[PDB]
Formats: C-alpha cells, structure tokens, sequence
C-alpha cells in the first residue's frame, strides 16, 4: 500500500510476465503503474487529471491502485510499455483507449508527427482486428481451477481455491504434471496427490498426512444476458470473473450411470478480480451451483446436438468431414447408447408417466428438430461424397430410416 | 482441406472411448457427464491456422466387423489401441486390428497405441495376471511389434493419470499430414 | 501473527461485550484461547487438554481451525471470560464443553474443590437448560441475506454477499432502513436504493448512478437427515453455516400465479464460517438452488400443514387459540384459494394425468393425512371450548365436512376421518 | 398463550398484503402464495416476546352471516381501510365499526389506514381528484377514531414496510389492557 512499494512490484511483476510469455498480464502491470503514477500526481497536487479512473475503459481492477498512502514524462511512457504488451498480447482491441490520452498530451505540443505516428498505430490495432477477428486465430488462454489442500505443507496457498490462466492451448495433462512436479519438491514427491474430483473436496475426507491439488478444467461462463455484448473471440476474454464447470453424479451416489439416473452439477465459480489481471491465477471467492435432472439432462444434449447439425449444414463451404463425424455419430451410433435410449427412456408411454408433461413435451419437440436435423445433414452429404462414400451414404440412410421407425413407435406419431 | 480424420479401433474395454473422451473434454476421466453420441472432435493448431481433428470412434467386437470399414474411406491415420495389461488386447493387433486396417487402406499411416499404462505399477492388477499365469505387456516388447508391423510408432499413455496422454495425439497429427 | 491477531480479537470481544452481543464476545474468547495453546504447544510447554492445541476446542466451534495458520493460568482465564458471555448469552448447552479442559487442568492438580465447583458449574446450567428449552423464551436472532452492488461506491464489501446475525426479532424492515441510512451518510441519501427482489442479482441491469443493497431474509436450513440432530433452540443456532430462502417464479416466468402454475426456487447459502463467530456478519462463499414445480409445492406446503396441525394436537397443554387459528385457516378457507384449489389442480382424474404418477399418489397420501390432521384437531378442539364457541365449532365440522364432501369426488375415494 | 386478533374491512384495502408481509417477514414482490386463510406471528414488547394470531376475515357481504362466529375469544379488533380510497374508509363507519361493536361490545379495537405509499403518488393523487375525491388526511381519520371510542388510529405501508411494525405492537398493547 505503499507508492513505490507497489510500483517496483508492478514492474517486476511484468517482467517477470513478459519471460513467461503471459504478455496480458505485463501489458496489465504497465496501466495499473500508469494508474497509480496518475492517482499520486492527482493526490499531490500537479493536474489524466482524475487519477486511476482515468484508465477505467481499460480494466476495472485498476480501482484497487487508490488504496495508496513520477512525471508527465513517466506517466506516458508506462502507456507506451502498455500498448507494446497489448500488439504482443493481440488485445488489439485495447490500444486505442490506452493512446488517446498519449494523443492529448501531444495535441497540446502540436507535435503533428507524433500525431501522426499515434493515429497510424490505433489505425493498424483497427486493421488487425477487422483481419484476425472471429477467425479462431487468437488463442487467449485456458482457465483451470486449482485447490490446495494440506495444512502441514501448504503456506499461504492452503485451503484455497484459484483460477489459473494458462497460455492459448494448455490441456489438463500439462497444467497437472506441472503443478505435481513443483510442489513434489517443496515438500517431497511421496506426499503430494492430484485430486480427479471436481466436487468441492471436503478436508476431513483427506489423509493430513498428505498434500493435495484439485485441477478442473472449466470455460468462461456467460447467460443469454450477457450475449449482447461477448461477441468476439477478444469480448470473451475480456474483464471476466465467473467460470463454469459440470461434474457427473447418478441419483444412486455414484459419478456415472445409466440414461434414466445420469444427471448432472453446473457450477459456476467467481474471482475476486476481473481476468486479465497483474497475475496470471486469480483466487475464487464463491460458486454458485444448480442440478438437472435425468430427462434434463437429455433435453440438453439433444438440443447441443441439433444446433452442431444444423450450423454445420449452414456453413458456406460445409465441412465434410465435420458432417459425418456428427451425422454417423447421431444415426448409427454403435458404442455409446445412442439418442434412442432417451426416446426409450423419457418418451415411452409407460415411461413418460414418471416425468412432468412440460418436459417430456419439450423432449419430443426436440427430437423431431433432430429428425430434420439429421435429414438436413444426409442431403447435404448426399451433394458432396464421391463414388468411395456411396455404401458409407445408404448405410447412414438406412440407419436414419430405421431411427425414425423406432421413434415413431415410440411416441406414436409419423416423423417424416 | 480444413479437417483431420482420425479413426480409432482396438478391442473393447482397452480404454479407446475413455482415451478419447479425456483428450477432446480436456477432464479426468471419472468426471465428464456421459454422452449418448459417438466421436469426438477438438480444434488444433496448425502453424497458427485453426484445424478440426475428428476422432472416429468404432467398436472393436465381432458383431461389428462387416460395418466398420465403411468408416475407414477418406481416413488420414489410424489409432491402433491396445491396453499394455491385457496381453489379448495385444495379441489381436498383430492378429486382427492391422491386417484389417493394412487391407482397406494399404497406404494410410497408422499408430500403435498402449492404453491403461498406469496399471503396470498396479499390485491388484499385476498379481490378478499372476494367478492368470500372464504379465503385463512392457514398452519394449510393444516397440518391436510396432517395428515389424510397419507402424509410424508406438505410444503409450493413460488417461487416468494422463501420463503420455498429449503426445499421443501430437504424435498422430504429425502422421495424419503424411 | 499471533500478536496483532490475539489484539484484534480482545478488542472485537469488548466491543460486542459494549454493543450486547454477546454469543459473539464468548466466541472472541474461545479462539483466543485457541490461539494461545497452539502457540504454547508449538513452543514446546507440555480428550479435550490445552496440549492438543487448537484442535482441543474442535468440539466448541470448528471456526478456531483458522487459529492455526503466557501460561497455563492465563489460558484459564480466558475459558472463564467464554463461560461469564455464553451464560449472558442463554447458550447454556456450550458451558459443559468449555469447562472439560479447565477440569483437565485441575485433575492435574488435584484442586479437588475446583473440581467440585466447575462439576457445579456444570450443573446449573444443565438445569438452565431444563428450565427454558424450546419454551421460544431463548432468542437468538434472525439471519439477513445482504449483498452489495456498487462498483464506484462500495470498497471491500462490493459485489459480496453476507449472512448478517441480527439481535432477537429484527424484521425485514428494519435491518433493511438501518442498512439504507447508513450507506445514504457514507454517499448520498439520493444514490442508495435497496434491491427488493431476491433472485440472484446479474450486474449488468443495475445503473451505476446509485448504489445497491440486496436484503433477504433467511432462516437456518438442514436437510431431512440433519433434523434428527437440530432439536431444540439452542440447537438450530449452534455452528450453523446453511441458510435458505425461497423465491416465487411461475413457469412463464412471472414471480406470481395460479396454484397449477406457481413454482417456488429454494436457495441454500453456506457462509465461510459457521455462526456464532467473532463477527456478526460472514461472507457467503457458496450457493445452491433447486426448483420446486406446481405439484412440488403443493406437495411441500400440505406436509407443512399436516405436521404443524399434528403437533398442536400433541403439545402438552394445547395452545386453543393457535389451534383454532390453523384449522379454521384450512377447514374454512375464505380469503385464499383454500387448499382444495391444490387437489383440484393436482388430484383430478384430467389433470392427474400431466404430473409425474409418484407425485400424483404422494399427494394423495398427505391429502389422507391432511384430512385425518383436521378431524384430530376438531376433537381436540370440542374439549376445550366454552358455550361460546359450540356454534362456532359446529360450523368448522359442517366446513370440515363440505370439505371431505369435495375430496372424495376428486380423489374418487371415500375420505372419512 | 396466543393474543387473538381479528381484521376486519372491506375488500382491496390490502387487509391480507398487510398481514402477509409482516407475518412472513418478506417485500411483497417476494412472498410465496399460500392457500391457508390466517397468520400467526411472534413479536416482542420489551423483553417479552409475544404470539399474535391473526384471524383474517372476507369483508364481502355474503359472508355477513358467519364473520361474526370468529368473534367469540377476541383480544383485540382491527378495522382497515385504504387512505387512497374514501369508502374504504366512509364504509368503516357504516357498517364495520357497528357491527364488531354490536357483537363484542367490550373488546378494544383500532383504526388502521392502509396504502399510505399511495396518497404520496402523482398518478393516484389525479384519479382521485377525477372523481371529486382527494386522499383522506391522518387527521380527519384521527378525528373519526376518537368519535367512535377506538383505542387509536395507525398508519401503515407494506410497500414501504414503514409504519406496519407500529400497526401490530399497538394492537398487542391494547390486547394488554
Ligand atoms: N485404470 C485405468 N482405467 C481405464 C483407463 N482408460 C479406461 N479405463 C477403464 O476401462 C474400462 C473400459 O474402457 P472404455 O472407455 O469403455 O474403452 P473401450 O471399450 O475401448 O471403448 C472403463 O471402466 C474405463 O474406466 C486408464 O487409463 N486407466
Ligand atoms: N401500493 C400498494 N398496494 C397495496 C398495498 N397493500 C395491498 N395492495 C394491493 O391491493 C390489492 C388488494 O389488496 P388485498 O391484499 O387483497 O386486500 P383485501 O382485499 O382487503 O384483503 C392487491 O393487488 C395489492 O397489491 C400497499 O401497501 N401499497
């Protein structure tokens, strides 16, 4: 909470991020010191002149910087760090807010230049941002939350719960080796376990005479609300806190079951800072969680399944291979169960009776979406296989006809 | 031009869905919802430009073998599975997963896979192969099969620990490109 | 830094100690003394015994886990200060569990006349106990869910949630004028509004121009297993961190309407520690919901009825007038819908036939329960009514059987008594 | 133990909101519908806490014949009106306060002016004034509960909750003699 107490942190911290190649965080670090160079000149009196709101367009975690107890010059040049770690960071979309003030300092200097050179930069920021946006091409990182556990090895990390932001593609298998690896040496590679469970873990359950990491992969969690704005692949990693996650549990007590027992945790996990941040893990300060159901959880994979189908069958150059890894795997599905156990399950006569009519109407509305769905998709390969997928094509046409005959068994009614 | 076909074979109960389900959710095993569905498919990265791996999965018995191979028209590789502690699981690549894959698609790579490596150092597991009078399948005998059946190479991983897990799947891009 | 923590909690013990809350006072003493053994035995000084650490007062309160992260007479002293605020505090049932390692300590000594005062200690308010328990003379307080939205107002407390303790009876209105008028001297008494709606807030429908305060109120919650355990007053307060509320939603997506329509969301909040602590107030760090369809609700609020009917028959001396007041309130429905609106709704042959058939039968069994409930309260109340209400009795059996009457032709069953 | 309170009004005066809100402890957006007709709620008059049963009662002219047999064991009455609505009001005296008096003519009631939140809103102030009517002021509702020997007259608010905890301690007061 001192000045330069936080601001030799800051800066030690980006170039600490800036190695680790977490570019976000360094660019980051540079406006909270921005930020904090702009409250101390506000507070000792020098007159941008709002202090730390001043970068608000930015981040809102920079309103942490006035819990405080330096030059134009300085104050500008952490602006420049900022933007060289946004172009590193593709947040291409930031650069703007951060050179706009830099534009009024000069507008003052009439250096007509540096104006130039200004407006130029913003100008490509723009430009690569109309190129690489929506295009799957930036990779803003992957989110795990982390749990320590173990009060006679862990220090400030014990009983604690982080989301950790991991560079573009990083999968489940490194983040896990790796966290096993550095706390294997700090406390011994015959006491330290990787939790699997992505239930909150209870510590009674747990030998204390061991050291415990809980990783879970989860993804960025919006509501239908939220999708006015979060729409870009940036917009989607932009100043985000909740993370979400699905955990299996039967009725009976177990992880997996059948069809007919199978449901479903949804939770939803909040930090106390918004990502991107200073740092690269973020603590989590609540969940909030909900339940479905058996027939709910059909309801939602059928649905899933219906929307993969037809954005596929929408596409201006349809994926083929894309559509009949989900076409073969709807029609004739051979080692998974396959959508009919639903329709045998929750759509039977004698079964349907065991569940509310809502639901059991909203199941059959869907799975006739999937008939046409999976019609949709047979024509659709139909115009682009060769003479090679002509015996591959009848046979998924034949499976889709023997689907139908079954689901119209099954819910006694003519599905075309 | 824009996706990778991967087929998937090997006998049941090798671990083939488990593994697939692990790499293309990124979870352990014991925690993704079960799916109804067959295949898998997850976006990789090629030189910065985005691609479809799709991973199709088929079932390894008896009852299947005269619809199986419709699937393997257009394929770029082929996962041959077997678990490293079920020595038929094993025996049945040399005897019947590559000849079947060599036939309809002579010049299509193909990679051995060993599954469920993390039973090899399992008391339970190694001394229930005792009383069976088997032992468990070693990386280096497995290596030799690859060898000699011509395979692009031999991998080994298990989707509980995820151990070798990644490099499976890196290993089979790189042969699904040629 | 054991230090400035055991600073922190003398000076939080003093100041509920002056402002009367004093469960929270008795708390400050528990971890102190917490914090004082694990530092002795950490040093090397030497069930429920001081040595152990902090783990000896496990049985108090699991709060004092956080205690681990001068001599023997002092920690004494302290569990003294904890026994003088929970008997201020009516938390009677705590003093025998306080006591155990201030016995240990004199056992070693054999101050037998020690011994013999903290077993009386013991004994008094054990007989405290028998002489107020579940009598509702014992009020430990009300719980408020609050959470603040305010993102260039609030300090710490923005975009957090707290279960708030509340001394005694505090109603919805006060703790939420209190809260408002606090907030309106810190900003400005024209940029405070309080959130009346108690869904869970999403940020983006508040303006930024005023500042937000979300008040709920909750009442301590536990699961069917659980209640064998939670018995008595103290109980249903004691090391509690679960709390719910329900809200009203229709499945349209209004909050009211008609009973075939009408679902209710139970929200269960867990807080960081468990109540009582050394704060009034504790973060909420979880939450779960779950949602209750029409047949669900109708089913959740006939077992209500039926279990709170059979135990005014089966108190030891029965209140008449609450009696009359809860069967006069289902036999002889006039403002509401009348719980037959639920059977209607639910129970006939036609309607039946849209609800799963496990619930349909389930809320035909408490039905017969529900029905059985009335007739034992009638008998129950002829016994004690005077001349003055036999006519007034007459007409709830003439309602209680016009009621039957309807029942039975929806079930299709004969429903007698 | 149980003090025995029954209300009284003509309806739309918000007799049963009033009840509901304080009784449940809940805004009135939030409260969950109930098909049972009464409330009983616990409440503390220094020190002491106490068990209100609320009997409610159907003001509507049918019921005439049978409202009065909740009468019987009364510890206090509540008349209600709506400080928005004048015959709510104008109707307490005609009919209300004549019979309650005629069947228990020795147990105390109070005035109670309901949807006070109402007599300070710009669109109720004018369909008021349409009508050649304006909202009746505490005072001439004071002058009338001192005319017909009332305990008191109250004023409450569930939309505000401000004035309703008052409406219940004064009643359980006059219950006390
Ligand atoms: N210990 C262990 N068990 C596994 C592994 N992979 C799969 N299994 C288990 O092996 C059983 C069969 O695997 P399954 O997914 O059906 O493989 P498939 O029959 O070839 O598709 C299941 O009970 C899995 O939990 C692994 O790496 N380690
Ligand atoms: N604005 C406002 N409306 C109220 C208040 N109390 C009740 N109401 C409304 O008045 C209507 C009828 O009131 P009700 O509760 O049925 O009173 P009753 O008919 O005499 O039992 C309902 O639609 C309520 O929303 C209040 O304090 N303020």
């Amino acid at each position: 909470s001192t000045p330069e107490l936080r601001r030799t942190w800051l800066e030690s911290m980006a170039k600490i991020h800036a190695r680790n190649g977490d570019l976000s965080e360094a660019a980051m670090c540079y406006i909270h010191i921005a930020a904090l160079i702009a409250e101390y000149l506000k507070r000792k009196g020098y007159w941008f002149s709002m202090g730390w709101p001043a970068f608000l367009s930015i981040t809102p975690n920079i309103k942490e910087e006035g819990a405080m107890k330096y030059n134009e010059n300085i104050l500008v040049e952490q602006l420049y760090m900022c933007v060289e770690f946004l172009w590193k960071s593709e947040r291409y979309e930031l650069i703007a807010d951060v050179n706009k003030p830099i534009i009024a300092v000069f507008e003052k200097q009439r250096d007509f230049k540096k104006l130039s050179d200004l407006y130029y930069d913003i100008h490509r920021s723009y430009l690569k941002v109309a190129e690489v946006v929506n295009s799957e091409k930036r990779l803003f990182g992957r989110y795990y939350r982390v749990a320590f556990y173990g009060q006679g090895f862990f220090e400030e990390e014990e009983g604690k719960e982080y989301i950790y932001k991991e560079p573009k593609l990083t999968g489940l298998s490194e983040i896990s080796q790796r966290l096993l690896k550095l706390y294997a040496d700090k406390f011994g590679a015959d006491n330290v376990k990787i939790i699997q469970d992505s239930n909150k873990v209870n510590p009674k359950d747990l030998d204390p005479k061991y050291a415990y990491i809980q990783v879970t992969y989860v993804t960025p969690f919006f509501e239908e609300k939220e999708i006015e704005d979060r729409k870009t692949d940036f917009e989607m990693h932009h100043n985000i806190n909740r993370f979400v996650f699905e955990t299996p549990f039967t009725l009976s007590g177990k992880k997996h079951g059948g069809v007919a027992e199978q449901c479903k945790r949804r939770t939803i996990l909040t930090t106390s800072h918004l990502f991107p941040y200073v740092k690269k893990r973020i603590q989590v300060i609540s969940q909030s969680s909900t339940e479905l159901n058996p027939i709910e959880v059909a309801i939602d994979e059928m649905s899933k399944k219906v929307s993969e189908l037809n954005q596929l069958c929408t596409m201006e150059e349809v994926d083929m291979i894309r559509l009949q890894l989900k076409l073969q795997g709807s029609v004739s599905v051979k080692v998974n169960a396959g959508p009919m156990a639903y329709a045998r399950a929750f759509l039977e006569e004698t079964n349907a009776k065991k569940y509310p009519d809502n639901q059991v109407k909203l199941l059959k509305e869907i799975f006739r979406q999937f008939a046409d769905a999976c019609g949709q998709a047979l024509d659709v390969n139909e115009r682009l296989i060769k003479e090679d997928q002509l015996e591959y094509q009848e046979e998924l046409r034949s499976h889709y006809k023997d689907m139908l005959s079954e689901l119209s068994t099954v819910m006694n009614e003519q599905i075309t | 031009m824009q996706t990778i076909k991967c087929v998937v074979v090997g006998d049941g109960a090798v671990g083939k869905t488990c593994l697939l389900i692990s790499y293309t959710t990124n979870k352990f095993p014991s925690e993704y919802v079960p799916t109804v569905f067959d295949n898998y498919a997850v976006t990789v990265m090629i030189g910065g430009e985005p691609y479809t791996l799709g991973l199709f999965d088929t079932a390894g018995q008896e009852d299947y073998d005269r619809l199986r191979p419709l699937s393997y028209p257009q394929t770029d590789v082929f996962l041959v599975c077997f678990s490293v502690v079920s020595p038929s699981s094993f025996e049945n690549v040399k005897e019947k997963w590559v000849p079947e894959i060599t036939h309809h698609c002579p010049k299509t790579p193909f990679l051995l896979v060993g599954t469920q490596i993390d039973l090899r150092d399992d008391p339970s597991t190694i001394e229930k192969l005792a009383k069976n009078k088997q032992k468990p399948i070693t990386p280096e005998t497995a290596e030799k099969l690859a060898r000699d059946l011509k395979a692009v190479k031999y991998v080994e991983c298990s989707a509980l620990t995820q151990k070798g897990l990644k490099n499976v799947f890196d290993e089979a891009i790189l042969a699904a490109l040629e």
